């Protein structure tokens, strides 16, 4: 999908041409860059859609009249309420009571 | 990522060709004094997104269901549409009203009535307050309380809840039903 | 020096009717025949006629005296409420201590 995004905006794809070698030896670290630091951490495609359900309405035979895709979500538990306290002026440092 | 915690709202009503209006404050809804302005609320971005799922159905449907009745000349097609419109409109009312009875919602309703009746003692006879307990005004004050409690939490934008009411009023959407 | 006519209370002084105090402002007044008994031995009242000077010590940090003063502060002239007076102290005391 990222390729699609890129090619939409760029309209071309150009290379540093340091390959065939360079980016094969240096870097896979594109992988390392992706592995540790990022919040996007790598998952099996099985375990990504675990929260999604799907349900069809129907007619007599039947083909669906109404089809609804959803994410199973849980509400609550609490709603937090606080008063911020500034320890030093000009800064965002705060205790939140 | 957080929000200033304050809310103001007012329920208005006409009784015997006379209008009384009560305004209400957040700390009053939680039954305390005086008021502490310094406190804030953590925005419930998650919870809000869920109720949105409801909201976007109601409004976007009614909107498209309206433009549907214009393009539909056929009377058999039209009698179904206005059915579905009113149908889920009452479901909305049934929902909000349900919230209107809550720790806050009922505490909300009491405050309005209290301030209205105290308003009814001075301005004239109180005896007209009998009308507040009539079927419709009672359902009226309840819905309001419902939308008001939702707003005084991160759950309802005032801009979207107003546009929610327009849906509820665009279709008459009150079966009085005894 | 408040004068009132005893026959009609609601007319003379509405404010002193018990009827008012419990929240019935309607023509209806409390029904003279109803149920259950009681006797009051004691009550909670403040003192009249007292003007006192209270020293605040070297130390000694009298935990009641301050809590007593806070009340006198909110009382003897309005400063919010003695509830709102405390959570002001917490924010000061957090921002400082």
């Amino acid at each position: 999908i990222a390729y699609q995004d890129m090619v939409k905006q760029r309209g071309r794809a150009e290379v540093i041409f340091s390959d065939e070698e360079l980016s094969s030896t240096i870097i896979p670290w594109f992988i390392e860059a992706m592995s540790e630091v990022s919040p996007f951490k790598l998952r099996p495609i099985n375990e990504t859609t675990s929260y999604i359900g799907q349900t069809s309405a129907i007619d007599h035979m039947g083909q669906p009249s109404h089809v609804v895709v959803y994410e199973d979500w849980q509400f609550a538990k609490e709603i937090t309420a606080f008063t911020p306290v500034k320890l030093a002026n000009n800064s965002n440092q705060r205790f939140l009571d | 990522a957080s929000t200033e915690f304050a809310y103001e709202d007012a329920y208005s009503v006409t009784i015997r060709n006379k209008r009384y209006t009560a305004e209400v404050k957040e700390f009053e809804l939680l039954g305390l004094g005086q008021r502490r302005e310094r406190v804030r609320i953590l925005k419930p971005t998650v919870a809000h997104a869920i109720i949105q799922m409801w909201y976007s159905w109601f409004v976007e449907d009614d909107r498209t269901l309206a433009a549907a009745r214009r393009t539909s000349r056929d009377d058999a097609e039209k009698l179904a549409i206005d059915g579905r419109r009113m149908q889920n409109a009452v479901t909305l009312l049934r929902k909000i009203e349900m919230i209107g009875t809550t720790g806050i919602g009922a505490s909300a309703v009491h405050l309005a009535q209290s301030r209205i009746v105290d308003q009814m003692a001075g301005r004239g006879l109180i005896d007209d307050s009998s009308d507040l307990h009539v079927g419709i005004n009672r359902h009226r004050i309840r819905i309001w309380a419902g939308l008001a409690v939702l707003q005084m939490m991160g759950l309802l934008s005032r801009s979207e809840a107003e546009a929610l009411t327009k849906v509820l009023g665009d279709s008459n959407a009150l079966g009085m039903v005894v | 020096g408040f004068n009132l006519k005893v026959k009609d209370l609601n007319g003379s002084a509405r404010g002193l009717t018990q009827a008012f105090a419990i929240g019935e402002l309607k023509n209806q007044l409390s029904v003279g025949a109803l149920q259950l008994p009681l006797q009051f031995t004691r009550t909670f009242s403040a003192s009249m006629t007292s003007e006192l000077l209270w020293e605040v010590g070297k130390g000694n940090i009298d935990p009641v005296m301050y809590a007593r003063l806070f009340f006198q502060y909110a009382q003897a002239g309005g400063a919010l409420s003695v509830d709102e007076l405390v959570n002001q102290f917490t924010e000061y005391h957090q921002s400082t201590a």
